[PDB]
């Protein structure tokens, strides 16, 4: 028969062997074209499909592992490193199934291609399956068979596609999830013994091998936490963007819409000028769907009857995605008194910021700092210690110059950094004031960040690339950080921090006198 | 289709029916014989980007449809809704005429939504109001004009803007988008 | 079938109230229609019932050089944890029952609280169960539904009954606070 042929190709359990021959002789007594037939058919069906000892070769070397990432994904040489170091540690360990990978980052950064690269990189077979709020387990156990709706579920259905025992299931948006459900999944004790809903017969899911991607961990539950091995995937700068674009995104593209080389091109100004106006993100994922929208409408263009070869140069590029957005630049090519050049880290990426101060009032009685921008709590209280600082030092520098404690100030530092790392402009402030109640503006091409205590003491920020990388674009010369952020600066690139004359320091007094 | 109960309806059982890969065997419980609905076009639609189960959210393509401007408001106005109005309430075009200044102004002080329904009622609302005049004999023809509008469609609801032929020291002009 | 649930009670001590009930859910199970809805809440009813370890206890490690050489053995330090587990210990073995208690671990994080406990279940050879109030905030999570509602799944405690099958499961609830 042909399930039996089916069977006899494969290595059948001896329990699965006597559970298919009972429903086969149960099917004997036959009930022809019902609904007690077509459940034992669909059952059968389903027994029959799934692999029962037959399984795929893998591959641990590291060379063909490393050349597989290495073609497959641009960039991402610290992900790499951490794949290779993985494989490595499961050929010496041999088992391949401790602990469960789990990439993290921003949106847009193909954690989800790393599986499929992984796979390729193993020589399994692959699989993805998404968990966006199921809040069911009909989604990997299933139903039971007596249901109108009966399906085995995903697992089930991954083990008929690949037709593998030990394939790569990767488990997508982890952090958007029903958990215990993947608890039972990923324990090493009861893999070994998966029961189906629609399959009473058990499985065997051991030789499995799970990755996890996820957008942020601290919404993941601390159980599963403990049971995976979290890898931080980055952003991608401007110069490897190009190169992921110009390499992958666009060929895709060209052939999801039907296209090839001939006909409709990109080139790579045009495609610079798209990243750094049309997209102000970490990832790739804008730069997709703008890519996406060139391409089809030059499909468009090309079946419409004109223009028989369609070429995207930056000078007809408003004609596909639009008006330049994002194009505000440099609000000050040479700053007044009482302006400052601070870095931001924001959510889309680092910003260079200019923080603003001015007299509003004519010049016994103690002055006013008013302060704009939407500031919570936090940066409220470090813009007061900023002002109280820069009232001392200016006393104790200058003890004849009497414009801090007279005179009313206003304060305003644009809106666009994190409500973290808010207090990050305590020296640009404190520079502001400094500039403008002294009358010497700031140093010309000068960018600052980091925090400042009522002491002076300057104390370590976060995003140091973002911020660098924005400081760079903005073309800044000079620019100061703290000195606990050495590591930060000096571990990032050498292509970003070349003509950047940096400046780590402790104290302000420093900084102040390497901004006059 | 907020939530999933008792075989729910929303998502499971829609997802197969607009999954490319699933549908091509669409399996129905009467007539069970898997279909394939491959060259189908699926065209869906919705007025917030949430309350879609994701499992759908990310199987189609969001295209946002925004409101129109007051001149994309006027064209339609005159291209389709006085013209299927008219010929509802069975008003000629020369019994009550409106003219595209007394449609600019409806749109600008009564019309400010996104969407033409309220622009229709309106439209409606002025073309009843003076059919029931043609019927009840009196003013044998009408004409709106923005100065008798408020006897048709009520006092605006919208404030009015001042005007200055003259700028006093303390007023400035600027543009609003 | 019957079948099963009969014989799941048979490796079991199981209450002459919870038999009752056992009994009167397998009659009005022989009386229901199969495969309808109300079949189907006296089956998931059944199951849960007959899937609790009813008289089932494991068997402890009473010797107390063995159970301080395991509590020495994974974890330094810790001596009032320790020193509990063996006075533990020690008044488990002057009785002959199995004794409960309800202790706190509190400290800064990365201190092992979480993995002494693991240690003090291997120790005792109890199972081991964990489960997190972190910051749930439904009662049914703790408590279960009514047999009613369409969910109605049976808290968690059942739940880490069910998993350990035994009745000294050493349960571990983290962040309390
Ligand atoms: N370094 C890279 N090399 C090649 N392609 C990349 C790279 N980074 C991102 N991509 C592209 O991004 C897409 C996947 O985005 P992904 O990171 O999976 O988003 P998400 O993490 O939200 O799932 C893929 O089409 C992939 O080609
Ligand atoms: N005294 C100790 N001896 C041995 N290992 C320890 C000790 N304290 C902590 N650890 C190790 O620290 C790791 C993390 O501790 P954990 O139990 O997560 O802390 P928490 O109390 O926050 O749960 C554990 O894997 C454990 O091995």
């Amino acid at each position: 028969e042909k399930f039996r042929e089916r069977l006899k190709e494969l290595v059948v359990p001896k329990h699965v062997m006597d559970v298919v021959d009972e429903e086969l002789s149960k099917l004997g007594l036959l009930d022809n074209h019902s609904s007690e037939f077509n459940v034992t058919r669909n059952y059968l069906d389903w027994l029959t499909s799934i692999p029962w000892g037959k399984y795929s070769n893998e591959n641990l070397d590291l060379a063909r592992a490393q050349a597989v990432l290495e073609e497959d994904h641009y960039g991402m040489e610290d992900v790499k490193k951490r794949i290779l170091e993985f494989i490595a540690v499961s050929q010496l360990r041999g088992s391949t199934q401790g602990k469960i990978l789990c990439f993290y980052g921003p949106p847009g950064v193909g954690k989800t291609s790393i599986a499929r690269s992984i796979a390729r990189a193993l020589n399994r077979e692959y699989f993805r399956f998404s968990v966006g709020g199921m809040t069911d387990v009909a989604e990997i156990k299933g139903h039971r068979r007596t249901y109108v709706g009966a399906m085995p579920g995903k697992i089930i259905q991954c083990l008929k596609k690949t037709k593998t025992e030990n394939p790569l299931i990767l488990i997508d948006e982890v952090d958007k999830i029903p958990s215990s459900a993947l608890l039972e999944l990923l324990d090493p004790e009861q893999n070994a013994n998966f029961l189906d809903h629609y399959l009473d017969v058990p499985v065997d899911l051991s030789k499995v091998l799970f990755i996890c991607t996820a957008n942020v961990t601290d919404t993941i539950p601390e159980p599963l936490r403990d049971r995976m091995e979290m890898i931080n995937v980055s952003g991608y700068v401007a110069q490897e963007k190009l190169a992921i674009a110009e390499r992958y995104l666009v060929p895709q593209a060209r052939a999801l819409c039907g296209l090839d080389e001939s006909k409709a091109k990109l080139s790579s100004d045009v495609l610079t000028l798209l990243i750094k106006q049309y997209c102000r993100e970490s990832g790739v994922r804008n730069l997709q769907k703008q890519v996406e929208k060139v391409l089809r409408k030059s499909a468009y263009k090309i079946v419409s009857g004109e223009a028989e070869s369609v070429e995207v140069t930056p000078e007809n590029l408003q004609d596909f995605v639009g008006k330049p957005v994002f194009t505000v630049e440099r609000m000050y090519d040479v700053t007044p008194p009482g302006v400052v050049m601070g870095l931001a880290w924001t959510a889309m990426g680092g910003s260079t910021l200019f923080v603003e101060t001015s007299l509003r009032r004519p010049q016994d009685k103690d002055g006013s700092l008013e302060v704009t921008g939407q500031l919570g709590e936090v940066m409220k209280e470090s813009a007061r210690i900023a002002y109280t600082f820069a009232r001392a030092f200016l006393m104790q520098h200058a003890p004849a110059n009497d414009y801090l404690v007279t005179s009313h100030i206003h304060l305003h530092v644009p809106e666009g950094a994190t409500p973290k790392d808010g207090p990050s402009a305590g020296c640009t402030i404190v520079t502001a004031l400094l500039s403008l109640a002294m009358g010497r503006p700031v140093r010309q091409n000068l960018a600052m960040t980091g925090e400042v205590s009522l002491t002076g003491k300057i104390l370590p920020v976060g995003g140091i690339k973002e911020k660098t990388i924005a400081a760079k674009r903005a073309g800044v010369t000079c620019i100061v950080l703290p000195a606990e952020n050495k590591k930060d600066f000096y571990d990032l690139a050498a292509f970003i921090t070349e003509g950047l004359e940096v400046h780590f320091v402790e104290h302000y007094r420093e900084i102040f006198d390497i901004a006059f | 289709k907020i939530g999933r109960g008792y075989q729910g309806d929303p998502s499971s059982a829609l997802l197969e029916l607009l999954d490319p890969e699933q549908n091509a065997n669409f399996l129905d419980h009467y007539l069970d014989v898997p279909v394939d609905l491959s060259k189908v076009l699926f065209i869906c639609t919705a007025n917030v980007t949430d309350t879609i189960p994701e499992p759908l959210r990310d199987r189609m393509e969001m295209i946002n449809v925004s409101g129109y401007v007051a001149q994309e408001k006027l064209a339609i106005a005159e291209r389709y809704l006085v013209p299927q109005a008219r010929a509802l309430c069975g008003l000629d075009e020369s019994k009550a005429k409106l003219s595209s200044d007394v449609l600019t102004l409806l749109i600008k002080q009564y019309c400010r939504e996104s969407g033409v329904r309220n622009l229709q009622k309106q439209v409606e609302k002025v073309l009843r109001k003076s059919a029931y005049k043609i019927v009840s004999g009196e003013a044998e023809s009408v004409e709106v004009t923005p100065e008798n509008l408020q006897d048709f469609v009520g006092k605006p609801v919208f404030t009015v803007e001042r005007m200055y032929d003259v700028t006093p020291p303390g007023v400035v002009m600027g543009l609003a988008w | 079938i019957e079948e099963k649930f009969r014989e799941r009670l048979k490796e079991l001590v199981v209450p002459k109230h919870v038999m009752d009930v056992v009994d009167e859910e397998l009659s009005k199970l022989g009386l229901l229609d199969n495969h309808s809805s109300e079949f189907n809440v006296t089956r998931n009813y059944l199951d849960w019932l007959t899937s609790i370890p009813w008289g089932k206890y494991s068997n402890e490690n009473l010797d107390l050089a063995r159970a301080q050489a395991v509590l020495e053995e994974d974890h330094y330090g810790m001596e009032d944890v320790k020193k509990r587990i063996l006075e533990f210990i020690a008044v488990s073995q002057l009785r002959g029952s199995t004794q409960g208690k309800i202790l706190c671990f509190y400290g800064p994080p990365g201190v092992g609280k979480t993995s002494i406990a693991r240690s003090i279940a291997r120790a005792l050879n109890r199972e081991y169960f964990r489960f997190s109030v972190g910051g749930m905030t439904d009662v049914a999570e703790i408590k279960g539904h009514r047999r009613t509602y369409v969910g109605a799944m049976p808290g968690k405690i059942i739940q880490c009954l069910k998993k350990t099958k035994t009745e000294n499961p050493l349960i571990l609830i983290d962040e309390v606070d």
